[PDB]
């Protein structure tokens, strides 16, 4: 029916109103330290006053740092940005890492704005433009107005244009017959179809045939809109959307990431303070999260050191599986996790622990229902009994080739059996390695 | 026959679930505990509001980028419409930095360095360096030993606009690559040819995959003009920011002329073809859905983000297929008004707002709303279904045949417990 | 009823026909 | 055509109880392997399940390859299949995890229903106007059928596909609405005063009948990457072509999975995920196995199959050992499938099979004396030899491969542990690994 | 102004000290640190005289000691128009600027130029406008009745005036500023008029205003190179300016110093993390120093011998000695009891924690226990345990629970030592399994 | 007319946008023509539509011979591509020439 990928079946934290964790909520087992902790990050976070904090989810593999970050996002929900990352995203062959990690930085702060726009909308009536006494003059273009009549449902407004939005017009591909949308903020021309006032059978263009607009010509509409500040540099630094040659010179450009310098940021910042200081805007923090932080370099360190006394910077959850492990970038530097010293008295570590048997067995039993798939109660301690054997995610992905077994067999039951060929088929890291070292050439 | 209707949620009525959800510090338990006991009251109704339709919570409207303009606005026989869009970042420059430095005057040497560098020393000059000249024209084939001194002190865009597809002469040592003489073949070439289908597999790709057809799927977030320079006290740097911005050359190069126009000029002024302003050099886009950012809302969206509206829409075709007569329970207006528009979208027989006289009167009618006497009523059906069996009893009762009511449920939500 | 067709709209501009018997071809 | 690798291998061999059988459809033995692969071919027919890392391992010349090609063969069209090497990740104008990110995009086929319109019959009258430079286009069309007889509006793209392909009045076309196609399927009016410019001799067809309208729908597999490629930038349709798409941001990406969950929630499209299959999989940095840990929990992820002939050997982009040259993470989140080593009768059907594909009579002795060579040394080796033991009988005019050309023709070409033997006594005469060597021959 | 939430050095507005230059106990957010604040007062005064240029001072010490606290005291006492430039060891390594280029323009941005001029300009509130149109409407008339709060007047338009009211809508009531010279009209808002909301404005309706400059010496060296326009000061590509028009700015520059027209405004360029430049970096460093338009540059470092980048020898403070010659350094110490416990105290004050006594007592005997650092996050985690309560004032109960939930350096390298099994190693080796 | 093309003239030509009267495509006439990765998706269909008119007794495909010589030079990630690329159906025959003896691979510290 649905689609399953190693998570789903976790909806949250799965706390109490007091910040004490369940045993078994939100499809969590165990864990029960690290989950408060994560509570409290929640509402330090849906406080927003603080920046620049940031922790460190530090354990062993399948230890469930991962979903952790999950149940923040899920907790925080879809208004506050969350920004997953892995830490090999940095190294960009168009720009430096320093500007990937700020700009994942001011990626990771939202903003909501309601916006008031001027709109002109209607079917086209009448469409007849005037010349100029001199058009091969050198300056000065060909025509010099445009006159257009529009009609709405109890309404009919004739408008007068400069040539520069009957240029966008033109490019629209507009004709008489047609309904028309013109926004006044930025002079950008939607054409939404045909009128259903005439026929609708004698084309051959595919197009679709919408009624005139309700209300009059000229509006004033309300729209909320969410946006990040990265949004906003990225729009001033690459302008489109003014109908001046450049930014329609813009558009056809090759887009490449370039290094948005510290003066267009200020401004940026300036400019959505005001707008918040009008009570017209809100400012939404979010969490940045970025995966196996060991791939990092020293260089990136040391700029997180300075990013993080920011005071735009957001929340940044880092998480790494290490022990005492030499930072990449330098040769002798011994430090925990991998990262280095001077980024530890930054940071908040939240330590993770592995599971016990049982553990295991109920998170083999979310999954299985998770999956739609029944199993018996003697398979399922032969799946713990390898779980701990083995692995937590070999026996974790031994269900979908059990499931399939079972079902060629004309069964909706996975037995001691299915359980056994699966061994057979397939293998684990250990026996792997086992058939390696007893090998003639590399088997 | 009572049989109830499970429906499932869509992407935007669980986004909005799950921002009440996180809105309300996670006291499910106590909207659970007080949702089976019957300001908690209000905050269930937002709760409903969602399950019921996302545009009551939320009215959808015109998904367009936002405009980081400062723009001439109004507060609020014809009517100006002027471009007058702006950056609301603003750029100052001093007036010293600007004369002293870009413009000439008696105590710089802007001009004359610009001819000694571009005029004097140039060395595709030919009163100066004939031979460099006349070597060229012997590489190249141009026909004018002005060419190349025209091509270096004139800018790219300038050249690729008024560029002109001039004739050489055979006797040079440039002549035509295989990959040209194999692409001058197929400029007018029709279908079916060996040579001419060889070298078209976008175009068979564009219509093998039915690209003319498919939807638009990004549009950016924020879309802003130029950052505005502002000299005070200067007309120069606003005539030079103006002809930068809006050059008639490359303005006109972009777009086309009216045919209206062009025949006013052809004809009632005698201006040959050749010496016409160079238009139509825009690209042109993938479909007509890719040529703006605006996004509208459309009447095919509004039934599917609803998930009891789609049920609805599944379940009446075999209810007018079979000809009956149905009826809707609501409890609010503000979804009465909403399936006004939709059945007048969906051009139905249903009430305007004696109800009874005309019940029974006109057997034409479809669909009957009323908000919480009927005998020929056949079919019925709960949309915003409460299990208080006071109210239940007393709808079914005020309303020959065999009678079916339905009721429509959607999983995971706050009705499933109920 | 019966639906008007959308208004045609050439004037200034040239015209191919290409008829059953016999081509045009209207020039400015 | 012409003859492959895995040419003779176009599906896996397996009965409704997914066992193999010892030989069928090109594949013989490995029956643990060919089992295992079809579990994996039934777990993506499912699709049920996403981002699931399966591995293949074993020595070199054992079916790896095979195994994948008969999975890709076993897959049926309309479904991805993804098949990259190790090497073409690196790349100057992207990085290694956008490199990666596409390819596991690549993977993920969306199924798009389309309604369209089909028009066919004899065109009456063709009325085009256009402007005086020749931008702006229009123009009536008079098509007819039998019993019907509309007319229509033509736009800018209609005229263009009418002028080239030029149609005139009495030719029989046909017209789809949702693609813009535009095909003549002949004349039938056979007009009388032809001015004589071109050559053409258009088929004679009859009169289409019937209703001059038509609709049908239509359904077209579009890759996920070739949306994000067009929804890019401009002119992101050339950028599928020339390779031209520089590092797309992640809003796009964000935009277009939220359009293609809404395009599932109404009934447009549906999503048939792929096979992306990762040949030399050791050859990889471990920035790129750090992606990948990672990226095989998203949700539009694929299956994903990697092949490796290696043992415990130096991971790339560290200076430690690891089994199969991967990261213990990776190993952690895959199953394995192990393959064997072969027999003299498996070789033997296998030299038979590669002889009956490639076309040639060998005999009973030269098939022996095959196998003997290929159970000495490899099996490439004694597969490479039939095509040239072939051209060596033909210079006999005989078309039957005898023992005696396949001596020749392993007279003639050598293997590697005579060519390994050869170098070790002469070693003089080639290149020293310190650049010393010995030139003059006194 | 100026948005942000809570920054971690939001407590210091300026070095505290006398008019003898000599540093107060407790002022302006810094406490302690009394020889170290007296130098950055000496080099305040060194950067407000304005007399000398190219002084390097290198502030070292242990980590946690104030570094950035006295480099963010010194930006605070500068105030606004003086230039300050913070940049870091590792943004310097671009893809498309070679290193010295990048170090030259660090170094121009941090000296700018003072031009002051003056303009004319219009501010009233619209009474009433009236557009006439002829027969034909060729040419355009118009009056235009404008008023403050002394005075009233009414002009009579020209064509340009009414194309430029006619776009950008003015209607009556609105206050508008027009500068006349340049065309450029902005609507400051809506007056006070039920019948956005400012005020009318008051006095003369001509009024001469003078405005200050202030533009650093990047921005006249982009635009007067003309590779590029001025949107390279925000799109970020200028791509290696060369250098003859940079002595053309310099020289123009001194004769505009010479005529009057301007004056020369250095300021402070602060390089975060010294030690993470190559040494090609540190000899151009060496030489950039002596010009006549360079700034004095603030380098913070807190390494003890180590290697320098690029080479294969040890140096003291990872600098080699030719650049040490050339600066005076700054030496911090690590705080006692007391300072510690004012730093906390003052973070509480603004991150808006009331603590109790014991509390604050407590978080001090695991600041000198631990790090300052550590204290200074449990603080601000520890109201949220506290609110969870329904309690206004921080207990110790709360701090020990986030002392249990969150764990420190020292505590977390001892977890993983006996547990080092269950982690990768630097040889990639883990054992997964529980049991065997 | 007898014409000979080979199959990289064709990729480019179908990579390289025909002829039209954008400013994108006239521009990048008159800059330098940098290289770019061409897709595997043009190929296949150069491919099919070359099959096509095989098919149809029109086209004729002629195979040469790639010819590397000191190909000791080669790093190991090209041998790896070489062993991808040499499965394929359309490929040529590649002849290799080397004079070292026992040397190590390019790239590689032991093997
Ligand atoms: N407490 C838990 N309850 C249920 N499932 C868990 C729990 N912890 C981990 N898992 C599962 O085990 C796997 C661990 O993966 P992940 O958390 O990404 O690795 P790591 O633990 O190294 O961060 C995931 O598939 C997750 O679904
Ligand atoms: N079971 C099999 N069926 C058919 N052909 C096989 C089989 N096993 C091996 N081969 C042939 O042997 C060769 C094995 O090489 P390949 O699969 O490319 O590398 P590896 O075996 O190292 O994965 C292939 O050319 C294939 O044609
Ligand atoms: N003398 C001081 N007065 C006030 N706050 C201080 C003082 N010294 C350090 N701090 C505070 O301690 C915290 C960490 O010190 P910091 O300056 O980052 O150390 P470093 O000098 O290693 O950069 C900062 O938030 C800073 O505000």
């Amino acid at each position: 029916v649905t689609r399953t990928a190693a998570h789903t079946h976790i909806k949250g934290l799965g706390l109490d109103e007091s910040g004490v964790a369940k045993r078994v909520e939100g499809g969590f087992v165990g864990q029960i330290e690290a989950r408060e902790a994560c509570g409290v990050i929640v509402d330090l976070i849906k406080a927003k006053k603080m920046s620049g904090r940031a922790i460190l989810l530090a354990g062993g593999p399948s230890t469930g740092k991962t979903a952790l970050a999950l149940a923040i996002s899920q907790e925080l929900g879809p208004k506050v940005p969350f920004c997953p990352l892995v830490g090999s995203e940095l190294y960009s062959v168009e720009v430096k890492k320093t500007e990937t990690l700020m700009e994942n930085f001011r990626r990771a702060i939202g903003l909501r704005i309601k916006e008031t726009k001027e709109v002109y909308e209607g079917e086209v009536t009448e469409l007849t433009p005037e010349d100029a006494e001199n058009p091969l003059g050198g300056y000065g273009k060909t025509i010099s107005h445009v006159i257009v009549g529009l009609k709405s449902a109890k309404g009919t407004k004739t408008l007068r244009l400069d040539p520069t939005i009957y240029e966008s017009i033109q490019r629209e591909k507009v004709s008489i017959g047609d309904v028309i949308y013109i926004e006044a903020n930025t002079g950008a021309v939607k054409r939404v179809g045909r009128s259903d006032a005439y026929a609708t059978e004698f084309d051959l263009e595919t197009e679709e045939y919408v009624p005139l607009p309700k209300g009059e010509v000229h509006k004033k509409k309300e729209i909320v809109q969410d946006v990040t500040l990265h949004d906003l540099d990225v729009a001033n630094a690459r302008p489109q959307g003014g109908q001046d040659v450049i930014s329609m010179m813009g558009q056809l450009l090759k887009p490449k990431k370039t290094e948005i310098t510290e003066k267009l940021r200020q401004e940026v910042n300036k400019v959505v303070a005001k707008y918040i200081d009008q009570g017209v805007a809100e400012l939404i923090p979010g969490v940045l999260f970025i995966d196996e932080v060991n791939m990092l370099d020293i260089e990136i360190f040391t700029y997180l050191n300075k990013a993080l006394e920011s005071n735009i910077a957001p929340v940044v959850v880092l998480a790494s599986n290490r022990g005492m492990t030499t930072v990449r970038g330098t040769e002798d530097v011994i430090s925990p996790h991998g990262v280095p010293p001077d980024l530890i008295d930054r940071l908040l570590i939240v330590r993770t622990l592995p599971y016990d048997k049982d553990e295991i067995r109920t998170i083999i039993e979310r999954r299985a229902t998770v999956e739609r798939l029944q199993v018996e109660s003697s398979a399922l301690d032969l799946l713990a009994t390898m779980g701990t054997e083995t692995s937590l995610r070999y026996a974790l992905q031994l269900l979908a080739p059990c499931g399939i077994l079972a079902q060629t067999s004309n069964r909706k039951e996975i037995v001691v059996n299915d359980v056994n060929e699966a061994k057979l088929l397939f293998l684990d890291a250990k026996r792997s390695t086992k058939i390696l070292e007893t090998s003639a050439n590399y088997l | 026959i009572e049989i109830d209707v499970l429906c499932d949620l869509t992407q935007r009525q669980a986004k909005l679930y799950q921002v009440l959800k996180s809105q309300i510090s996670t006291n499910y338990d106590a909207i659970e505990n007080a949702a089976t006991n019957d300001n908690l009251i209000n905050a269930v109704m937002q709760f409903r509001k969602v399950c019921n339709h996302p545009d009551l919570f939320e009215r959808a409207d015109v998904d367009s980028p936002f405009s980081f303009t400062t723009f001439g606005k109004t507060t609020s026989k014809f009517t100006d419409l002027i471009y007058s869009s702006r950056n609301p970042i603003k750029y100052s420059l001093p007036r010293l930095i600007y004369e002293d430095l870009i413009l000439p005057n008696y105590n710089n040497d802007v001009d004359i360095a610009n001819k000694l560098k571009n005029v004097k020393f140039n060395i595709f000059n030919p009163s100066t360096n004939y031979e460099l000249c006349l070597f060229l024209s012997k590489l190249t084939g141009e026909p004018s030993l002005n060419e190349f001194f025209r091509v270096s002190t004139t800018p790219l865009l300038k050249r690729v606009i008024e560029r002109t597809n001039g004739p050489k002469n055979t006797d040079s040592l440039s002549f035509k690559t295989i990959t040209q003489e194999l692409l001058e073949v197929t400029r007018n070439a029709p279908s079916e040819g060996v040579m001419a289908s060889l070298l078209n597999v976008e175009k068979h790709a564009y219509e093998r995959e039915y690209l003319n057809c498919i939807q638009r799927g990004y549009h950016p977030n924020v879309s802003a003009p130029p950052v505005t320079i502002e000299v005070l006290g200067s007309s120069h740097v606003t005539n030079s920011i103006n002809n930068e911005l809006f050059d008639p050359l490359i303005s006109q190069a972009l777009s086309d002329i009216p045919a209206i126009t062009q025949y006013n000029m052809h004809v009632k002024k005698g201006i040959p073809v050749e010496d016409f302003p160079k238009t139509g050099l825009f690209p042109e886009p993938l479909n007509k859905n890719f040529s703006s950012n605006i996004s509208m809302p459309s009447m095919d969206r509004f039934i599917t983000e609803s998930a009891k509206l789609r049920k609805l829409d599944e379940l009446l075709v075999k209810l007018k297929s079979e000809g009956h007569r149905v009826l809707i329970y609501f409890q609010m207006t503000k979804m009465m008004d909403l399936m006004e528009e939709y059945l007048t979208y969906r051009q139905y027989n249903h009430i305007r707002l004696d109800l009874v006289h005309d019940w029974q009167t006109n057997p034409e009618i479809f669909v009957f709303l009323l908000s919480t006497n009927l005998t020929a009523a056949d079919t019925v059906i709960f949309y915003d279904s409460d299990w208080n069996p006071t109210i239940d009893s007393q709808a079914m009762d005020r309303a020959t045949r065999q009678v079916t009511v339905y009721r429509l449920l959607v999983r995971g939500t706050i009705e499933e417990r109920m | 009823f019966v639906k008007p067709r959308r208004p045609y709209n050439s004037e200034g501009m040239t015209r191919i026909l290409r008829r059953y018997e016999e081509d045009l071809f209207c020039t400015f | 055509s012409l003859i492959a690798a895995h040419s003779h291998i176009t599906g896996l061999g397996l009965d409704e109880n997914l066992q193999p059988r010892p030989t069928s459809e090109g594949m013989v033995g490995q029956l643990q392997a060919r089992r295992a692969a079809g579990v994996i071919l039934k777990m993506v027919q499912n699709g049920t399940i996403a981002g699931r890392a399966v591995l293949v391992a074993g020595p070199p010349s054992t079916g790896k390859t095979a195994l994948a090609m008969g999975v890709s063969q076993s897959l049926g069209k309309d479904v991805p299949f993804t098949a990259i090497a190790g090497s073409e990740i690196f790349s100057l104008e992207l990085s290694k995890t956008e490199a990666l990110t596409q390819a596991f995009r690549k993977s993920i086929g969306i199924k798009i229903k389309e309604e369209t319109e089909l028009i066919e019959g004899e065109v009456v009258e063709i009325q085009i106007d256009r402007s005086i430079t020749g931008g702006h286009k229009q123009g009536k069309l008079t098509i007819k059928t039998t019993d019907m007889e509309t007319i229509y509006e033509l736009g800018n793209k209609m005229i263009d596909g009418l002028t080239k392909e030029k149609v005139l009045a009495g030719d029989v076309i046909s017209i789809d609405k949702a693609s813009g196609k535009i095909t003549k399927l002949g004349r039938s009016f056979a007009r009388s005063r032809d001015y004589d410019a071109m050559g053409a001799d258009t088929r004679f067809v009859q009169c289409p009948e019937g209703e001059l309208q038509k609709r049908k729908t239509v359904v077209h597999t579009v890759s996920l990457h070739e949306i994000d490629v067009i929804n890019s930038r401009t002119q992101g349709f050339l950028a599928l072509f020339t390779g031209d798409t520089g590092e797309i941001r992640s809003e796009v990406r964000d935009q277009i999975n939220t359009k293609v969950a809404e395009w599932k929630e109404e009934g447009k499209a549906e999503i048939v995920p792929g096979v992306l299959f990762i040949d030399e999989v050791h050859m990889l940095d471990i920035e790129c196995f750090s992606f990948i840990n990672r990226a095989l929990e998203d949700e539009f992820a694929p299956i994903v199959m990697m092949a490796t002939n290696r043992g415990v050997s130096k991971t790339r982009g560290t200076n430690y050992k690891s089994p199969h040259g991967l990261p213990l993470d990776l190993l952690d989140r895959s199953i394995i499938i192990t393959t064997k080593s072969y027999n003299e009768q498996e070789i033997k059907t296998i030299l038979s099979i590669r002889a009956q594909e490639e076309e040639v009579e060998l005999s009973s002795d030269a098939l022996d004396l095959l196998t003997k060579t290929g159970v000495e040394t490899s099996l490439r080796y004694s597969s490479n030899l039939i095509s040239v033991a072939q051209q060596i009988a033909m210079k006999r005019k005989n078309n039957t491969v005898e023992v005696e050309d396949v001596k020749r023709a392993y007279l003639l070409f050598l293997d590697s542990a005579r060519s390994v033997k050869y170098v070790q006594e002469n070693e003089s005469q080639y290149i020293d690994d310190q650049g010393n060597v010995q030139i003059s021959i006194a």
